[PDB]
RNA sequence: CGUGGAGGUCAGUGACGAAGCCUAGACCGUAAGGUCGGGUCGAACGGCCUCUAGUGCAGAUCUUGGUGGUAGUAGCAAAUAUUCAAAUGAGAACUUUGAAGACUGAAGUGGGGAAAGGUUCCACGUCAACAGCAGUUGGACGUGGGUUAGUCGAUCCUAAGA
RNA sequence: GUGAACAGCCUCUAGUUGAUAGAAUAAUGUAGAUAAGGGAAGUCGGCAAAAUAGAUCCGUAACUUCGGGAUAAGGAUUGGC
């Protein structure tokens, strides 16, 4: 029994599943990133008011699961350069950005609060009068690198998570020249980049992620947290944080956003940046996920279709919740003991 | 101390169960001196040992 | 007297024995090995850190199928156990051995653990197949530390060489 | 220092899934390992009376709340390897919800 | 070639150390074996010529005794259930007292006998062994004390039987 | 006390709290349960579980050695005041 490609069932080495495959590069577009990094946080449902041609739901609406994975934007602290060689892709040099924050700075660190945080003090004084040292190393990339990717760290303080340390991973870098790869990640240095600058509407992306943990199950052995690579998961909304009414749509005018009443479950208020997936994605709510543009051009008339969403539900996922609204609540139940 | 010998013999003396006899917590060395049931009767004269009452089965719900 | 293989100097050392201990031999052979060679004060701090389950002893030989542990990684074991009654025992033979090196006028602070052995003694049966116990000697010894013409047969033809060698040179 | 405080131990959730037989044991347990934790001492004796209240209905009906009155103070008996020790009594009110961590100012 | 014992002999070895045992040491013999040094030890023992036999072991699912690996492994999961404080004590989850929570629930985990056991009864002291953890506890160990009949039984009578 | 009841369940008098303990709570095992829709399609074989169950009133077939079958089968009811 069983998928003999998935073995063997062992425990994945990191909670961080890895990219092993990037979209192929094309030099001639603009300088984009192949990937981003989000957390997963619950899911909801939405009623699509769907236009596929040949179906029997053509014209008609239908209502979907979709994930919600909680992405505020990146910050770009380092790049990396990729020599090719008879035994594969050799990394040549990293240059780091010059100020980086305690939050990629406990990455480093088994033991934070006891330690005399040393980590890039060092580094830092390359930036001391010329940066010349800097400068011979982006030129080394920029000479000798076939492939350059770029180091980004999530900004976990914007989440509801108690983990202070941040996620830090390696994102290729597609279209242009090595040159103007390695300016685009000179100038990003210490700056954030934001899933809308990634990804857009209807796009269908992959999910990268380690799955969920089941422990000794009966051959007997590990169950689940392996990592695994979904794709083909179509995007419904990518919503902005400092946007009020992010689960409104032109159907349904209650402004509202995409937060559920009394909040996710194990998992805050979503409060920046989301991306709406259509369907499940592997993970549970609040594991660090890895989202891939489609390896591939999709031939399907489903990544071409717009998505008309008509309504987002916001009730609660606490129990059997009734209200999309805490007004609403009020509003039906009337006033209370307490009230008066 | 080890008065499981005069808890028996407080016991036989008051009539009642050595689950109905109380020894008194304080005064653990005077009961230890105690080895004879004329002993025992002076300690339950003066309330060292106390006769506890019957656990109640009241019948009013009858 | 009549103790096990020793090396050192016995006007700097005091013993301390203990036989036909009803105490388990593996675990204490265990424990004693996790002694053998460490200062006085530093091993007794470690037998109480281990009678508190701070740190453990690690089993090295007769450790089939026992649990794992963090607390081995000091050690740079994964088996590793608390064995109460070995550490007493043990602590016990420390003391006495403390003592006698006071009594012998040596300097506490200098004193390490120079040896410690256990050895098997004779079983005793008990019924209810057999139904034994292995029953241990132990005995140990703390020393103080302290601080820190070969002639050659040349051929005629080797003296020759050197003796060229010297001539050439000033 | 010797101090006196006022607490609220919520048995309910540190309770959550024990079984049945071992609930008021472990609210024991628990106790002793909340005083250990809010006065630092590995040394807690329990007053019979509050061991009474805890299992004032039997051994699997633990109340949910506890409202505690917790006394560190000097071992006097200098013989203990602990210098300090905490002391567990109840506090008697009508209910135990509602009510914050208060100092005593004893007199 | 080797072993137990016997006759003869070497006026043989020996407490200034016989025999035995241990030895990373030495030598002789194709070999069975023999000899020497060193250590340990404490009272006897050998070479040769002969006599004599309960005379040489890897086995016999050999006998008796001893000892390993397995392995600190299997196991001590029935008997709903214990908990707080004090005393004692070197030491207390298990002893004692108090306080709580439970249980047997009068076809009883209550109170008596027949038979059987034989001191287990009670007190003081005690923990080397035993009570499959522990123990300051015990039907354990040491030391003492304790069983009172004209009326309760036996004893008397006969039964099946002998 | 309940109850037809020396049943089961709870309690009084009396007795006991003995069974190695502590910490965790993966699969598996054992014991005990629940389950949409379907309802023996499972299996050599309805094995095991489920369903039934006390009492009052009505009502009761074939067969029969006239004594039975029989609590046949099949209905209604049950609290408190």
């Amino acid at each position: 029994h069983g998928h003999l490609g998935f073995l063997p069932r062992k425990r994945a080495a990191s909670i961080r599943a890895r990219v092993k495959a990037f979209p192929k590069d094309d030099r001639s577009k603009p300088v984009a990133l192949t990937s981003f990094l989000g957390y997963k946080a619950g899911m909801t449902t939405i009623v699509r008011d769907l236009d596929r041609p040949g179906s029997k739901f053509h014209k008609r609406e239908v209502v979907e699961a979709v994930t919600v994975v909680d992405t505020p934007p990146v910050v770009v602290v380092g790049v990396v350069g990729y020599v090719e060689t008879p035994r594969g892709l050799r990394s040549l040099t990293t240059v780091w950005a010059e100020h980086l924050s305690d939050e990629v700075k406990r990455r480093f660190y088994k033991n934070w609060y006891k330690s005399k945080k040393k980590a890039f003090t060092k580094y830092s004084a390359k930036y001391a009068q010329d940066g010349a040292g800097i400068e011979r190393e982006l030129a080394r990339i920029k000479k000798y690198a076939s492939v350059v990717r770029v180091l980004v760290h999530t900004q976990i303080r914007k989440t509801p998570l108690a983990q202070k340390k941040a996620h830090l991973a390696e994102i290729q870098l597609n279209g242009g020249s090595i040159s103007e790869k390695v300016d685009w990640a000179r100038e990003h240095f210490e700056k954030t980049v934001a899933v809308d600058s990634v990804f857009e509407q209807n796009e269908m992306i992959d999910a990268i992620a380690v799955t969920k943990g089941h422990g000794f199950e009966g051959r007997a052995g590990q169950r689940g947290y392996h990592s695994r690579t979904s794709i083909n998961h179509k995007i419904y909304r990518v919503g902005k944080g400092d946007d009020e009414a992010n689960g409104a749509t032109s159907f349904d005018r209650t402004k509202k956003t995409i937060t559920p009443m009394g909040g996710f479950v194990h998992y805050g208020e979503i409060k920046n940046d989301f991306i709406m997936v259509k369907g499940c994605i592997p993970g549970n709510r609040k594991r660090i996920v890895t989202l891939r543009k489609s390896l591939y051009t999709n031939t399907s008339r489903k990544a071409l279709e717009e998505v008309s969403l008509k309504w987002i539900d916001t009730a609660s996922k606490f129990g059997k919740g009734r209200f999309q609204t805490p007004a609403e609540k009020h509003a039906f139940m009337g006033t209370l003991k307490k009230d008066l | 101390a080890n008065l499981r010998t005069q808890k028996r013999l407080a016991a036989s003396v008051v009539g009642v169960g050595k689950r109905k006899v109380w020894l008194d917590p304080n005064e653990t060395s005077e009961i230890a001196q105690a080895n004879s049931r004329n002993a025992i009767r002076k300690l339950v004269k003066n309330g060292t040992i106390v006769k506890k009452a019957v656990t109640v089965h009241s019948k009013s719900r009858t | 007297a009549r103790y096990g293989a020793t090396s050192t100097n016995p006007a700097k050392s005091a013993s301390a024995r203990g036989s036909y201990l009803r105490v388990s031999f593996k675990n204490t052979r265990e424990t004693a090995q996790a002694i053998n060679g460490w200062e006085l004060t530093k091993a007794q701090k470690y037998l109480e850190q281990v009678l508190d389950h701070q740190r453990a002893i690690p089993f090295r030989r007769f450790n089939s199928s026992i649990g794992r542990t963090a607390q081995g990684k000091e050690f740079g074991v994964t088996k590793a156990r608390w064995p109460a009654k070995s550490v007493k025992f043990v602590q016990g033979l420390l003391q006495n051995a403390a003592a006698n090196a006071e009594a012998k006028g040596l300097d506490a602070t200098k004193l390490y653990v120079s040896h410690i052995q256990v050895n098997q003694a004779p079983k005793q049966r008990r019924r209810t197949n057999k139904y034994e116990s292995s029953p241990s000697h132990i005995e140990l010894v703390v020393t103080e530390k302290e601080e820190a013409k070969k002639v050659v047969r040349l051929t005629s033809r080797q003296r020759g060489r050197i003796a060229a060698q010297k001539r050439i040179a000033a | 220092d010797v101090v006196t405080r006022e607490y609220t131990i919520n048995l309910h959730k540190r309770l959550h899934g024990v079984s049945f037989k071992k609930r008021a044991p472990r609210a024991v347990k628990e106790i002793k390992k909340f005083a250990k934790l809010h006065m630092g001492t590995d040394d807690v004796r329990l007053a019979p009376e509050l061991n009474q209240a805890i299992w004032k209905r039997g051994v699997k009906g633990v109340e949910y709340r506890l409202r505690l009155r917790i006394s560190r103070k000097r071992n006097e008996e200098e013989d203990a390897k602990n210098p300090l020790f905490s002391y567990v009594e109840p506090v008697l009110v009508a209910s135990a919800k509602g009510l914050q961590t208060v100092v005593v100012e004893e007199d």
